């Protein structure tokens, strides 16, 4: 992971790999679903398809391109790949498609079709992917009435109230030059795409500033979409974690990676060294199980997602969970702290560099558009290797000793308890 | 013979049990608070 960074307007970064293969362009907004209302959510994931659309796609594919566009909470990407070389005319495609086609795209024929393509796809998932559904409802519920609560796909009744008009509006309040980093991975060099750039002109949308508004707040509180006809029980559940930027970014990572994730049905995850697992195992209280340390640009969520077919036992799924995370305060030993600051890098390893072109765009771009320039792993390693025990408790000792939790989950939950007796759990007992 | 005393821990028995009373009254509608005000909502499942 090396950046390298220059500006004259449209600000440029790129990030070479000599063994690369291919190369990935594109622009990255700093807007995402987080930068909707209640009314117009859904209007990125919109853009996104149509961008991804039949017809834009195959005057991409004719030129040997392949488009990739990623919709999250706090960015929004549009990226062309091709091979090494041809990546003066991935440029022009960019340059085509968002500085000429802001009527080609939105035909009636067009948009009409895109708008019933994501109609389905949204209902399928909302209909089907329970886990994501679950974890969706627990941004929603967390973070009530504040932006980060709203779904990056959009709500099926706000999508499809949306018409041309809507996608404009969004385009002229968020795809601005001053909101915007063109990105370069994979093994181009800079001093070399910028000059494509320079190659051509104009400043069709400049000059403007995005919009502003309230920020994300965290409230202790809960969504149940109790549904009997499912085989399981799918719950996600978390206090107020860390934003992008927090002093404690990388602690609060440590800590979600000593409890892990876990597949109750793979050998080697029954194996791992996480103390709760000696816990659940006996009565096999879940089929599986993943804690993380979600951050975003106002807010972040710590907590862990579980699914279990052993409905008549969540209450103790919750309960030694919960009872785990407690010792994070009082009793954390070294060896899990150390144990923790191997994986994390590992896992921070195959996130930042994996051979992917596009995983790096989206990386570069996002991280640019925050703090500027993208973090090395030297640099992360050497905060991950600082973390003592004392800073692991510190931490815990305020987001998670007797703190207020968000909870969601559907299925067959008659046996998750209530919040009160959930919030009690987040502490405990002593003299 | 005990009237004398007996009043005098009356006074105190009753203080302790009404600010009891009333500390009990305060607690209960705590923990019943998320409860109480639990919204319900109804979309009638596709068939
Ligand atoms: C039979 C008649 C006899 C009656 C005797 C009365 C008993 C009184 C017990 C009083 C307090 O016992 C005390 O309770 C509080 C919760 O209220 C516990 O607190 C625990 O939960 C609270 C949250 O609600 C956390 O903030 C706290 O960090 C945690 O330790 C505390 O650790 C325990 O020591």
């Amino acid at each position: 992971a090396e950046v390298t960074q220059l500006s004259n307007g449209i600000v440029v970064a790129t990030e070479h790999n000599p063994s690369a293969h291919t190369a990935s362009v594109g622009v990255v907004f700093g807007s995402g679903a987080a930068n909707e209302n209640p009314y117009n959510n859904g209007v990125s994931n919109l853009w996104k398809n149509i961008f991804l659309s039949k017809e834009n796609s195959a005057v991409a594919a004719k030129e040997g391109l392949a488009l990739s566009s990623n919709i999250s909470r706090d960015f929004q990407s549009y990226i062309v790949s091709s091979l090494p070389g041809s990546t003066d005319k991935s440029l022009d495609f960019l340059n085509q498609s968002f500085i000429q086609q802001k009527a080609n795209l939105l035909s009636s024929s067009n948009f009409e079709a895109t708008k019933k393509s994501v109609l389905k796809q949204v209902q399928d998932f909302e209909d089907n992917d329970h886990p994501n559904r679950v974890l969706e409802h627990l941004h929603s519920t967390a973070f009530q009435n504040t932006p980060l609560s709203l779904p990056t796909r959009g709500t099926l009744e706000s999508l499809e109230n949306l018409v041309v008009a809507d996608l404009e509006s969004f385009a002229n309040n968020h795809f601005l030059n001053s909101n915007a980093v063109v990105v370069g991975t994979g093994n181009i060099k800079h001093e070399d795409l910028v000059n494509s750039i320079e190659s051509k002109n104009l400043s069709l949308q400049t000059g403007t500033k995005p919009v502003l508004k309230k920020k994300a707040a965290f409230l202790g509180s809960e969504v149940r979409l109790r549904d009997d006809t499912l085989p399981k029980a799918w719950i996600s559940l978390a206090v107020e974690g860390e934003p992008v930027n927090s002093p404690n970014y990388f602690v609060a990572k440590l800590a979600a990676q000593i409890f892990g994730s876990y597949n109750a049905f793979e050998p080697a995850s029954r194996l791992q060294g996480i103390k709760l697992l000696d816990n659940i195992q006996e009565y096999q209280l879940c089929d599986n199980f993943n804690h993380f340390s979600l951050s975003y640009k106002d807010s972040g969520l710590w907590g862990f997602s579980t699914a279990t077919r052993n409905v008549t036992m969540i209450d103790d799924l919750i309960h030694f969970t919960l009872k785990q995370w407690n010792r994070l305060t009082i009793s954390v030993t070294d060896t899990e702290v150390e144990r923790a600051k191997s994986l994390l890098k590992l896992q921070l390893g195959q996130l930042y560099e994996s051979g992917n072109p596009v995983n790096d765009a989206n990386l570069l771009g996002a991280e640019v558009l925050i703090k500027g320039s993208k973090l090395s792993l030297g640099e992360a390693f050497k905060k991950i290797d600082a973390i003592t025990v004392k800073d692991v408790k510190a931490w815990a000792g305020k987001r998670l000793w007797d703190q207020d939790i968000a909870i969601a989950g559907t299925g067959q939950i008659e046996g998750l308890l209530d919040y009160m007796r959930i919030r009690s759990d987040m502490s405990m007992m002593r003299w | 013979p005990e009237h004398d005393e007996r009043k005098r821990l009356g006074l105190k028995t009753v203080i302790i049990l009404s600010s009891l009373y009333l500390l009990s009254i305060w607690v209960k509608k705590f923990k019943w608070a998320g409860i109480k005000t639990r919204k319900f909502v109804f979309n009638p499942p596709k068939p």
